[PDB]
Parts: C-alpha cells; sequence; structure tokens
C-alpha cells in the first residue's frame, strides 16, 4: 500500500459540492481490506486503550459529516479516535467512509481504533445499501473482500480500566471479560448469543432486568443491570452507540451509560444531532455536537 | 481515576445537512 497517496485522495474532496465521490482503484481498496485485517487480527479483540481520545458512534456512510468530525476533533494523529461501529449502510458514501477509516487504522494503528457494529455484517449490509454501492461502483468480489475484513474487527474496548465501550450493549451471557477475549476471529455475527448481544442490545427505562428487544433481535436491559455490571467489573461508565438520539448523545441510568450517535440528520428523516465525546487524561468527558441546519 | 462530565456542551451547526 501507498497509504499516503490513498489518504490524500480521500481528503482532497473536502469543500467540494457534497456528494462528490473518490474513485480509488479496486486493488487499492482490496489492499486496505487485506492490510487492516492483518492489523485487526494482531491486536486484541477486547482493546485496552488509554485517554486522551475521542469517541464517535454511528457514521452510516455520511462521509462529509465524518470529515467535519475530524475537522472539529482534529485529524489523526493530532487526536486519538475510537469509533463504535456502523460505518456503512443507510448513507450515500459508505465506500469513502470505510476506506478513510481503514486507511487511518493502517497508518496510525496505535492511535486509531475501530469497533464492529451490527452493520459490519454481510447479512445486514447486503440489504441496507453497502452491497448495492459496491456492486454499482466496483463489483461483488470487492464487497466479499469487505466482509472478510469486517469479520475481523474487534468487539469491545476498555478505556483506562473504567469505560466499557461496544456498539450495542450488554449480554445476559456475559460474566467475565475473558469470554469476549476467547471469541475467535474471523467470525460472522450469530443470530443469538454473546457476540450478537454486544452488537444488538439496547438499554430500556421501562424494563426490569432483561426483556425481549422490540427490534426482534437480542435483548433490552434495565438500569439495575447496568449498575450491577459496573460494580462487578470495577467500571464507571458504559459507552455505546446503535440508537438515534436527538442531541447525538443521551445518558441512561444516572449517567452510568451513555449512547453516542455521530450521523446528523440520519437517513434525512431524523433531525438528530451527531455527537463526539472527548475523554481527557483524567477521564473527564465532554461533548461536541454537530446540529443539522438548512 | 474517576469518570466525570463537563456540563458545558459545545454545539456546531452544519449547513446543508437538512435536505442533503
Ligand atoms: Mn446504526
Ligand atoms: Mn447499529
Amino acid at each position: 500500500l501507498n497509504i499516503d497517496s490513498i489518504i490524500q485522495r480521500l481528503l482532497e474532496v473536502r469543500g467540494s459540492k457534497p456528494g462528490k465521490n473518490v474513485q480509488l482503484q479496486e486493488n487499492e481498496i482490496r489492499g486496505l481490506c487485506l492490510k487492516s485485517r492483518e492489523i485487526f487480527l494482531s491486536q486484541p479483540i477486547l482493546l485496552e486503550l488509554e485517554a486522551p481520545l475521542k469517541i464517535c458512534g454511528d457514521i452510516h456512510g455520511q462521509y462529509y459529516d465524518l470529515l467535519r468530525l475530524f475537522e472539529y476533533g482534529g485529524f489523526p494523529p493530532e487526536s486519538n479516535y475510537l469509533f463504535l461501529g456502523d460505518y456503512v449502510d443507510r448513507g450515500k458514501q459508505s465506500l469513502e467512509t470505510i476506506c478513510l477509516l481503514l486507511a487511518y487504522k493502517i497508518k496510525y494503528p496505535e492511535n486509531f481504533f475501530l469497533l464492529r457494529g451490527n452493520h459490519e455484517c454481510a447479512s445486514i449490509n447486503r440489504i441496507y445499501g453497502f452491497y448495492d454501492e459496491c456492486k454499482r461502483r466496483y463489483n461483488i468480489k470487492l464487497w466479499k473482500t469487505f466482509t472478510d475484513c469486517f469479520n475481523c474487527l474487534p468487539i469491545a474496548a476498555i478505556v483506562d480500566e473504567k469505560i466499557f465501550c461496544c456498539h450495542g450493549g450488554l449480554s445476559p451471557d456475559l460474566q467475565s471479560m475473558e469470554q469476549i477475549r476467547r471469541i475467535m476471529r474471523p467470525t460472522d455475527v450469530p443470530d443469538q448469543g454473546l457476540l450478537c448481544d454486544l452488537l444488538w442490545s439496547d438499554p430500556d427505562k421501562d424494563v426490569l432486568g432483561w426483556g425481549e428487544n422490540d427490534r426482534g433481535v437480542s435483548f433490552t436491559f434495565g438500569a439495575e443491570v447496568v449498575a450491577k455490571f459496573l460494580h462487578k467489573h470495577d467500571l464507571d461508565l458504559i459507552c455505546r452507540a446503535h440508537q438515534v438520539v436527538e442531541d447525538g448523545y443521551e445518558f441512561f441510568a444516572k449517567r452510568q451509560l451513555v449512547t453516542l450517535f455521530s450521523a446528523p440528520n440520519y437517513c434525512g428523516e431524523f433531525d438528530n444531532a451527531g455527537a463526539m465525546m472527548s475523554v481527557d487524561e483524567t477521564l473527564m468527558c465532554s461533548f461536541q455536537i454537530l446540529k443539522p441546519a438548512e | 481515576k474517576k469518570v466525570t462530565f463537563l456540563e458545558e456542551v459545545t454545539e456546531y451547526y452544519i449547513s446543508g445537512d437538512e435536505d442533503r
């Protein structure tokens, strides 16, 4: 890979009439997938990260919003980043989005981190747009290459032994962090079980304990579940994504859990802000929110 | 170390994000 050339081309569309594509060659994109897979597999499936860093939720192919996030947060490696999954689907430029993220992972592997979301799954992104985008601009074989890459993404992260991060939420199957560590990669996301729950579950204020999730996949969990999880694992905060929230961030269970969502005006249907959470060296958390405007 | 939260949120407005 010539990673510098790739990043330069991805970044040079800044300020262009939004919607403008970057057409990397097929072999460069394949290259990003192959090299990032190597990096993902060589690093832990449960990341151990140190603050300061910036944490973002769902991007969903909103490439020009991703560029704005970097403009406000600082371009790598000026700031460290942890993304919480859902890079593709339901947006207009998933290819550019995932290519820039993989490129940054390759260039700054210890300053830049990506977790797996429920859309980083062939069965989901075949339907919700990514497959169609790949087919239109390249071919099926490239989409399949992406799936092999996604199957190797890490699943969760712990920041300074105090903040537990994952895309979806908790699992009633989860008793020790070691269970996450013993998940072998590459793997698909199962229709049920621990890995499914980590990518699909949701907090719910009206559930006591665990409940069946209205989505029809995985579970909901209540505030006392969060409290017991934190107490058991000596943690202060759960940081997750996976739900559109009006201000881009939303607290649950007296600030013991936070939901982050980083795609403003998602699907052009919600009028939600996108948020980015900064965690300083002392673990003070602050929020920057991108509010959509006419 | 202990997680704490800054009360002050920084807000930005992104023109063009309605009706992309
Ligand atoms: Mn999502
Ligand atoms: Mn999701």
